[PDB]
Order: C-alpha cells, then structure tokens, then sequence
C-alpha cells in the first residue's frame, strides 16, 4: 500500500510538470479533482470549457 | 466521492472562491452541460495528442520543452494512468496560454 | 448540504441516463416552488 | 552494468573494461546481457574515462626527468578542469539509480561536452613531457594553445593558465 | 530527370552574369539529388485462393503504405513516372469489387509522389526566393498527412478498421492534396518564379470563392509564399537598397553609372538607372506598380548626395485578402518621399533663385 | 534488472567452470568496514590484514558489482 | 525476421553504428538490408548516412590547430547540433520498453531536414578556411526556406564572433596577433622606420567576410594603422584610446575612426 | 449526381457560382458514404 501512495504521488508530480511547462494555471488540488473526474471517461471537451466559463464568472 | 457529481461541486466551490451552498446558482450551469455529453465522439490516440503540444510549443520560441514534453510523456507511460492519458493532457493543452502576452 | 444542492446533484444522475428536460423540468419546478418537504422526498429516492 | 561502467569511466578499470598499455579501458568481448552493438557506443565512450586514468597518473607524480615549482602548479591545474567531470559523473549514477528505464544513450548525451575539453587537453600534456617544458617556458605552453579557437578547451585551458600567474605573482613580488 | 539538370545551371548563369556585386551563389553538393532515397517515392500468398473479408484486410494494409510513398506487397508504384503523371498496378486476381474501390482511393497516391518530386527540385538556389517559400510551407503538409497515416494504422492494428471506413476517412486529404498537386504542376508547367508565382497563387485563391476547405488553403499558400517578396518590397520603398540577389523583384537597378558618372550625360538616375521589369509584376499590385519605382528611386538622389534621408518610421506589409491596407501604407511612404526631396531641393540647392539667375 | 550483474554466470557457463563460494555482502555494509578502517581499527572480515599489510579479502561479491571492478576499488581504499 | 526485430536494429543505424540485420553492406552506398517492411527502412536509415557525414569530419577538424580560429568554431557548433539530435534518440531508445508510428517516419522528420542542410555546409565548406569560410556560410543565408534560414544564421554568429574578435581589438586595442592567414589585413615585418606609414598594412582581399562592404574593410584599416602609428612613432602611449551586425559596424566603426583621427 | 460534379469541376468555364454549387454537392454526397460505412460495421445486418 505504501508503494501505491508513491505511485500516486510520483505521477501526479510529473502531470503537475507537464502543467507548468503548458502553463495552464492549475494548481495541484484542482488538478487532482480534474484527473480525478477525467478518470472515469469525461468528455474532456466539455470539462475544459466549464473550467474556462468559471475562471470568467470568478472574475468578479 | 468517488461518484462523478460529488466532485464537481468540490471543483466548482474551490475554482470559484466561496461557501458550500452557496455557489449553487452558478454552479447549476456545468450540471447541464457535463450531462449534455459524457461518451466521447473522438477515438483514442495519444500521439496527436502529443504531437499537437510540441508544435504548439515550438512556434513560441521555447523549443527544448519540444523534447521535456516528450521525456515526461513516457515518464507517465512508464506508470499507471488507466488509459485516460489522451483525455488527461489534453485537457491540459485546452487551457494553455504562451507566458507572454503576444 | 442545503436542499437546492441535493436535487441537482440527483438531476446529473438521469441525464446520463438518458431523461433529459424530464430533468431540467425537475429544474423549473424546483425552482418555480421558490420546503424542507423536498428533503424528506430526497431520502425516498424509490 | 549502470554502476560497472559509472564506475569504470572513473578510475576502477574493471572485469568489462579492461585496461592495457597500448590502449585503455577496451571492453572486448560478446555479451548476450549488452546489445552485439552496445560495445561500438562503449567504444566511443570508452575513450574520455582513458584519458581521466592517465591524467590522475601524471598529476601523482608531481604535486632528472621534469621537476619544478610549476608542474606543481600546472598539475593542481589539471585537477580543477576535472572537477566538473567528477561531479557529473555523481550526477549520473543518482538518476540511474531511481528511473529503472534510462539506458547506455543517458550516459552518451550527459557525457558528450566533455569530448571537447579532454582532447584538446591531451596534447598540451602529452608536449610538456615529450618536451621538457620545465622551466618558466611553461607558461608560454598553456598561453599557445589559449588563444585557441574551440570554445569549451578555450576557457578550460584559461583555468589552467591563470595558476601559473598566480605563482609568477609571489616570486616576482618577493624580489622587487 | 537528366534533362533537369540543364535549366538549374542556365538559370544560375543568368543571376551570376547579373550581379558582380555578390560573388560564388551558392549551390548544394551533387549527390543532394542523385541520391534517390531523399525524396519520398521509390512468400506473397496467392490472393484468389483466400476468402473475401481476409482481401479486405490485406489490400486495407497494402493502401496504408502506399500512402506513405512505400511499395505495397499486393498494389505495386509503377516507375515510368513518364511526362509528370505517375500511375499504380494492382495485382489481376482480385474481387472486381474492391479492385474497383481500389482506382478510386489511388488517386491520392499519385497526388503524393508528384507533389513530394516539387518539394525538392524546387528548393534549390537557382528557382529564386519565392519558389522556396511555396515548397518550404507544401512540406509542412506533407507531415501533417503522414500524421494523418500513422493514426489510420492503430485503428488497423485493432481490427477495427475497412476499406469502407478508410474511403469516408481520406475524403478530406484527398483535396488538399489534389490543390497542391495541380498548384505545382502550373508553377512548374510555366517555368514561373519570383512574382509570376505569386500572382499564379493570388489567381488561384479566385478561382475557389465559395468552397472554403480548398480556399483556406490556397490563401494559406500566398500568406507563407509571399514573406519573401514583400520584405524586398519593404526595403525598397522605405531605402534605396535593392537587395534582391537574384533578379526577382519588380524594380531593377542598371549599373548605368559606367557611362554616365562624373558627368550624368543621360541624367540617368531619372532615366534608365533604376528602371522597371514586367513580368515580375505580383498582379495584386500592378495598380500601384508605377509609384513603387517613383517611390523609392526618390530616395537615391537624396542618398546620393550625403543628406541623411530616413523615413520616420518603417511599417511592415503582410499579403491580406479582401482588405488593401498596404494600398494605404504605400501612399503613406510615397508621399513621405516625394515631400523630403521638393524640401531639400526649394531650399538646398535651391531652385527659385538660380531659375531667376537664369 | 542490472542490479544483479555477474549474478548469472551464464556468460561463465558458456564453456565448463567451477563457481567459486563468494559472501555475498551488501554495498551499505561496505561503507561501514571502511569508515572503521580509515579510523583505527583492526581485525575486520573486509581488508584482512596479514603482516602489517592491509589487504583486500580474498571473496567479497556484492548484487550489482563485478568481482574484479569490487576488488579494483576496494584495494584502492586498502592502501590509504 | 519479423519487424520487431528491424526497430531495434534501425533506432542505432540512426548514430550510425551498423545494426544486426542491417549494414552498410557497400562501403559507399546506403545501408541495405541482409518487403514493404524492406524499403520502408531505406528512408529511416538516410538519416544515418547523412550522420556518418558531419560526425567523421568534426571529430577530425576539431583536433587541427592548422585549420584556424575560425574553423575550429564552426566545428563546436557542428557538434553541439550532433548532441541534440542524441536527445532525441535517447528517448526513443527507453520508449521501447507500441513504437511503429510508420517506423517512426514521423518521428524522425523533424531532424532528417536539419542533417540535410548540416551536412550540405560541409561540403561547401571545404578547402576554405579563415574568412573565406565565413563568407561561405553567409552563403547558406540567402535561402527563403524559413526552418533552414533560421538554422544557418545562429552557426554564422558563432563563426564569425573570433573574426569581429579580431575587429574590436585591431581597432580598439593596436595591435592585431593571428598565427594563420586568416584576418583581411596583411602586416609584413621589415625596419619600416620612416616608411612604416606607407608599406607596413595593406589589405589582403581573399579574407573580408562577404557581410562586409569593400568601404568599411578599406576604412578599418586606416584605424588600425593609426592607432598603431601613434604608439611606435609618435610615442605618446595613451592606453585605452576609444543585418552586418546588427547595423553596429557603421554606426562604431565611423566613431572609432572619428575619435582616432582627431587625436592624432 | 457524381457523374455531374465529376465533369463541372473539369471545366474552368462552369463559372463562380458554378465552382460553388459544385462544391456544395460533395458535402452531401460524403454524407452519404458516412452513412454507408456504418451500414459496413453492422455487418458482423438484413
């Protein structure tokens, strides 16, 4: 079990890099829930314009 | 959590800087639209994927990141992601900005 | 959580499914009845 | 293999890369564990780990044949230009030892500047004891072959170079 | 193919003779193209005994590498490549059915070894600056079908693609293939370069008004072809400098000076110094090709005599389609140039006075 | 995996050969033998001294070293 | 000999060292293989004839001091070029352990254009030396190729930054020191006592660099013979006396030779 | 309606509206072949 938690953590430090070499703005907890929600077959289409239309609405 | 809604209401109230309960109003606007398509249209292919970031990349006077790219999408390759290594990184990409404004 | 929150979450579930303005129409009567009632009727799900 | 060979092209020549007179560190033999044609980028790579055994040999000892105040100043020399080559050699094996994937290519690409520098650097051993450049005409050595030209053995050989200087600043400062 | 070899060098003697100025215009080493690997192009059971949907599968596969450029084991490239059109043999035995679809998804291939053969005779020194830029961005092309390959043959790995899915799955690549393809037969055909390919693309975008799969294309060609010719077109009209080192752009420069120096017998520099060519005219502006030589031949004899003569600020001019805005950019410049030169003449060298003297 | 390299004598076993017994010690135990041997200290299992002369021990392997690369370093330290 | 076995013999072929079931069976000619499969490598393995080009002749240039300053600069970047293109197949290498993206025609695209233009300034680059050399890469920036004009023009900064080396000293500092014929001036050491002004420097024309107009070569001479006349003769050692390049030549030179002049 | 647009695309005089027309007629011609590949997959259909 200790060698999945260093799995998991492992991987999402290196999606965390490819993140910022992309510069997108995620930081890790919102890249957590968005992998997360990703994982089980979300049209990511769709996702990446709610990210996109909340980052607007937050504006104010 | 585990369940796909539950999440987004996390998504939603951290994305958006305010109360549990509160952000509903707003929040009812991803509700439509995550529902309105779940089963992708677009087969499964990393390459393009991959293929489209560095090209991205390379026309933005940052072009050793065309091969870091590459070392860290086998870096990922290498563990276990499930298969949803085409929807995740794509994502990714979709809300990509070059640091300077051009 | 309130009850506005527990009847959306329950609407996303039967879009996937397939009901579609069957559920948005839940999403205007809701909204039209705006009381603690709909929360006893979350915990009937069937 | 990744630590045979992280040591071997330090001075610890090794079963694998074994070490002759007339040539050094020459792996020679049919593995079924390395690719047929890993030797021929050993090979390659072999030639920058002879030159670090014999350069270690030379600095020995000095710091009849040449002797002088300035081979103990050329050689401290020679031991600053290698550091940078010690260290990326540490380097090497730390990443080696994590990622179970990386293959013999890592090591070719991390050291392939140092190609350039070793060398170049070679010749002006090899004339200061084919000549016995013993006296203060070792300055003029390392100033001949500073001015030049490809880059990376251009401010190499400057390291060396600015010793000597070093030296010829305290006899010449005890005098007047 | 041998008989190509000829106009590269008939071509370079006519830019060397030009121009003394610039000396040893350079050429690429021999074997750039006798080596035939470079460019793109170059146990069988017996089909007619197997079954129907295992044809399918195999003759599915074979297509997939022809599309690349490679030989196939059941559909050969034949090699006369004779004139400029290339033609393919399918094995005999097969299923007239899908021989039949086969001729139908095979023009995309002789609409990529045709197209590949212009990407490299026509990136040489000698075909001028423009003919390099229209083949440097038609190779872009080349690898975003290959991609397009490489994504065809997973779905065969899966089992999960026909002959019937892969003809809906080309139609999109089968026409911009086939612009570029017949774009460069006519580049060639007319032995254009410098500005007659670039009107020949100005034309063309016309031609397709209403498609818009086809005329993004097209006007994507000119944006990328016409970098070249507007950077010379930029320095002219804002210096004097005629860099051009091949005889390409509309303007030339006669070294008139030979006969006419110390002495200007001709008054060439209003004459015949800096004079115009015809048909290296881009045909988009031929309207303003008069003042473009007025524009900037102003500017020498001002340059000649030492005055500093700079323009405020020099603007840069990008190919548009539908919006003329370097139409106003060049009366922007033009007018600059005619009002330093009536200036420094009514006032230095001043002509009122020594027309009254006279 | 290269962290068990000269552990398959198959390359020895190529022609007939006899394996020789060798301790199998851990590279972590090295370090120890030879932090205690720069110090004073005598007697230990690695670096067997004879007659005022230290010298490497005769069969010492570890998983990922070669026995004459092993034996090249640790002579090394000896004479120090 | 299934293709399984041709990826891992190829992705070496790409360094250039000859693979298991492929060699350069004909010394001169391109590798050949020992059947779509087979002419598939073909392309691939282009790759590695144009490597064995510019790698044989930077190992060997590199290690002559007679070639010259400039010379031995076009060499390091030769090489630092040849580096990167090993990223690129160090990755490939661990990708294996599918990697068939049409035998990686795709993969390799990108590099294969530029060993095509390296290896192409080799060969016109041969014989010359010094400033002719310089000229002959000037030569490879005319091209409107964009990728490939990018490519020469950053070589050229390296090669010619000894030569502008020799520029802002035999200028600026007075005195000029190259071992080989390689600087566009040409001292010939004689008593000159009197006679140093008129016979002492004179233009050689084999080595201006052809970004240079014949003007500014003519016009920096007469600065390097001044500043040097006004040390030897006059005696009077004042130290430190203050695209071609950016457009900086004509806007220095001018100001070097201005300052100079008025001194004297 | 192949055997039309497979000849007015093969005369430069058919016009501006002409060239237009025939390149609307394709895109509803493709859909019929969209149609027919998944007739093709349901093969493995009377």
């Amino acid at each position: 079990a200790a060698a999945n938690l260093n799995a998991v953590r492992e991987t999402m430090d290196v999606l965390l890099e490819i993140s910022r070499i992309l510069n997108t703005g995620l930081d890790m907890e919102t890249l957590s829930i968005c992998v997360r929600l990703c994982e089980q077959g979300i049209n990511p289409e769709a996702l990446s314009s709610v990210i996109k239309e909340l980052r607007k609405a937050t504006e104010a | 959590q585990k369940s796909p809604n539950v999440l987004l209401q996390n998504l939603c109230c951290r994305i958006l800087g305010r109360s549990e309960a509160d952000v509903a109003q707003q929040f009812q606007y991803a509700v439509r639209v995550i529902g309105s398509n779940f089963a992708p249209t677009v087969e499964r292919d990393e390459f393009l994927v991959a293929e489209k970031i560095k090209k991205e990349l390379i026309r933005q006077r940052r072009e050793a990141d065309a091969a870091l790219f590459s070392e860290l999408h086998r870096k990922l390759h290498s563990q276990g992601v499930l298969k949803n290594k085409w929807s995740i990184l794509y994502l990714l990409l979709s809300l990509s900005e070059d640091p300077r404004r051009q | 959580l309130p009850a506005r929150n527990k009847i959306l979450m329950l609407s996303f579930d039967l879009r996937v499914g397939g009901l579609g303005p069957k559920a948005d129409r839940l999403e205007e009567l809701v909204e039209e009845l705006e009381l603690l009632e709909v929360g006893s009727v979350l915990d009937l799900l069937v | 293999m990744i630590h045979e060979l992280l040591l071997a092209l330090s001075g610890y020549p090794g079963s694998i890369f074994t070490w002759n007179k007339r040539s050094g560190l020459q792996v020679s033999q049919d593995f079924p564990f390395l690719h047929p044609s890993e030797t021929s980028v050993l090979n390659r790579l072999c030639r920058l780990g002879t030159d670090y055994i014999r350069f270690t040999e030379f600095i020995e000892q000095y710091t009849g044949g040449l002797h002088g105040i300035y081979l103990r100043a050329f050689c401290t020399g020679l031991d600053s230009v290698l550091q940078p080559y010690r260290q990326a050699l540490l380097d090497l094996e730390q990443e080696f030892l994590g990622d179970p994937h990386l293959s013999i290519s890592h090591v070719n690409y991390f050291l392939d500047q140092f190609q350039l520098l070793f060398p170049s650097v070679m010749v002006v051993v090899e004339q200061i004891k084919s000549q016995k450049i013993h006296g203060c005409q070792i300055l003029e050595t390392v100033y001949k072959h500073s001015c030049g030209g490809l880059p990376p053995v251009r401010s190499a050989l400057e390291k060396i170079l600015a010793v000597c200087h070093g030296v010829m600043y305290k006899q010449l400062s005890a005098w007047m | 193919l041998q008989q190509s070899l000829e106009l590269k060098r008939k071509m370079l003697r006519d830019k060397q003779n030009k121009k003394n100025s610039g000396q040893h215009l350079p050429i690429f080493p021999a074997w750039v193209y006798e080596r035939p690997a470079l460019i793109g192009d170059f146990t069988a059971l017996p089909i007619g005994t197997l079954p129907l949907a295992s044809q399918e599968s195999a003759v599915v596969e074979d297509l997939l590498y022809v599309l690349v450029g490679v030989d196939g084991r059941y559909v050969s490239a034949q090699p006369l490549a004779g004139r400029q059109s290339r033609t393919f043999l399918v094995d005999p035995n097969l299923d007239l059915s899908i021989r039949e679809l086969v001729h139908r998804i095979l023009p995309v291939a002789a609409s990529y070894s045709a197209v590949t053969r212009f990407i490299e005779e026509k990136s040489s020194f000698e075909y001028g600056q423009v003919n390099h830029a229209l083949a440097a961005a038609m190779r872009t092309l080349v690898k975003e079908h290959l991609i397009l390959v490489s994504q065809l043959e997973q779905l065969h790995r899966q089992g999960l693609l026909s002959l019937q899915k892969l003809w809906f799955y080309i139609q999109p690549a089968m026409r911009t293939m086939d612009i570029l393809a017949s774009l460069a037969t006519s580049v060639d055909k007319g032995e254009c370069l410098g500005g007659s390919t670039l009107s020949l693309l100005h034309d063309r975008s016309f031609s397709y008004t209403g498609d818009s799969q086809a005329q993004e294309l097209c006007l994507y060609l000119t944006k990328a072809a016409s970098a070249p010719y507007f950077e010379v077109l930029e320095k002219w009209i804002y210096r004097g400098i005629i860099h051009d080192p091949y005889s390409e752009f509309m303007v030339e420069e006669h070294e008139l000076r030979k006969e006419r120096i110390q002495e200007d017998y001709n008054d060439k520099y209003w004459d015949q110094r800096y004079t115009i060519v015809q048909q290296q005219i881009p045909s988009f502006l031929q309207k303003m090709a008069d003042k473009i030589l007025s524009t900037g031949k102003y500017l020498n004899v001002v340059r000649e005599c030492g005055h500093d003569v700079t323009c405020p600020v020099a603007k840069e001019i990008i190919y548009t389609l539908k919006e003329r805005a370097y139409v106003e950019q060049i009366e922007k410049a033009f007018n600059y140039a005619s009002k330093v030169l009536l200036d420094f003449l009514m006032e230095e060298k001043e002509l009122v006075a020594h027309l009254r003297s006279i | 995996n290269l962290a068990a390299v000269w552990d398959q004598h198959l390359y020895s076993s190529d022609p007939l050969y006899v394996p020789d017994d060798r301790v199998l010690v851990t590279e972590t135990q090295v370090i120890r033998e030879t932090l205690w041997l720069l110090s004073g200290v005598k007697k230990l299992f690695i670096f067997q001294l004879i007659d005022g002369k230290v010298t490497v021990r005769n069969n010492i392997i570890v998983t990922h070293l070669t026995h004459s690369c092993l034996r090249s370093v640790l002579e090394q330290i000896a004479a120090y | 000999i299934t293709e399984a076995a041709l990826v891992r013999d190829i992705l070496y072929v790409f360094q250039g060292i000859d693979g298991k079931n492929i060699k350069m069976n004909n010394t001169e000619n391109c590798y050949k293989v020992e059947r779509s499969l087979r002419d598939t490598a073909v392309r691939l393995s282009e790759l590695g004839w144009l490597h064995n080009k510019i790698r044989r002749y930077t190992d060997q240039r590199s290690l002559d001091r007679s070639f010259g300053l400039v010379g031995q600069s076009f060499c390091a970047a030769l090489h630092q070029e040849l580096r990167e293109y090993y990223r690129l197949l160090s990755v490939l290498h661990s990708q294996l352990q599918s990697l068939t993206l049409r035998r990686l025609l795709v993969w390799t695209y990108d590099p294969k254009i530029r060993l095509k233009t390296l290896a192409a300034l080799v060969d016109h680059c041969q014989g010359r030396k010094g400033g002719e050399l310089a000229s002959a890469v000037h030569a490879y920036t005319k091209t409107g190729d964009p990728y490939m004009r990018s490519l020469v023009q950053h070589i050229l900064s390296l090669v010619s930054h000894p030569v502008l080396s020799f520029l802002y000293r035999w200028i600026y500092d007075g005195e000029l020191e190259d071992t080989y014929h390689e600087f566009f001036v040409a001292s010939d050491p004689t008593v000159k006592t009197d006679r140093l002004w008129h016979d002492k420097y004179t233009l050689r024309k084999s080595m201006i660099p052809s970004f240079m107009t014949m003007d500014q070569s003519r016009k920096v001479l007469l600065i390097g013979k001044s500043i040097n006349f006004l040390h030897q003769v006059c005696h009077d050692q004042t130290p430190t006396t203050k695209t071609d390049l950016e457009n900086a030549f004509q806007g220095k030179i001018d100001a070097a030779y201005f300052e100079t002049s008025k001194y004297l």
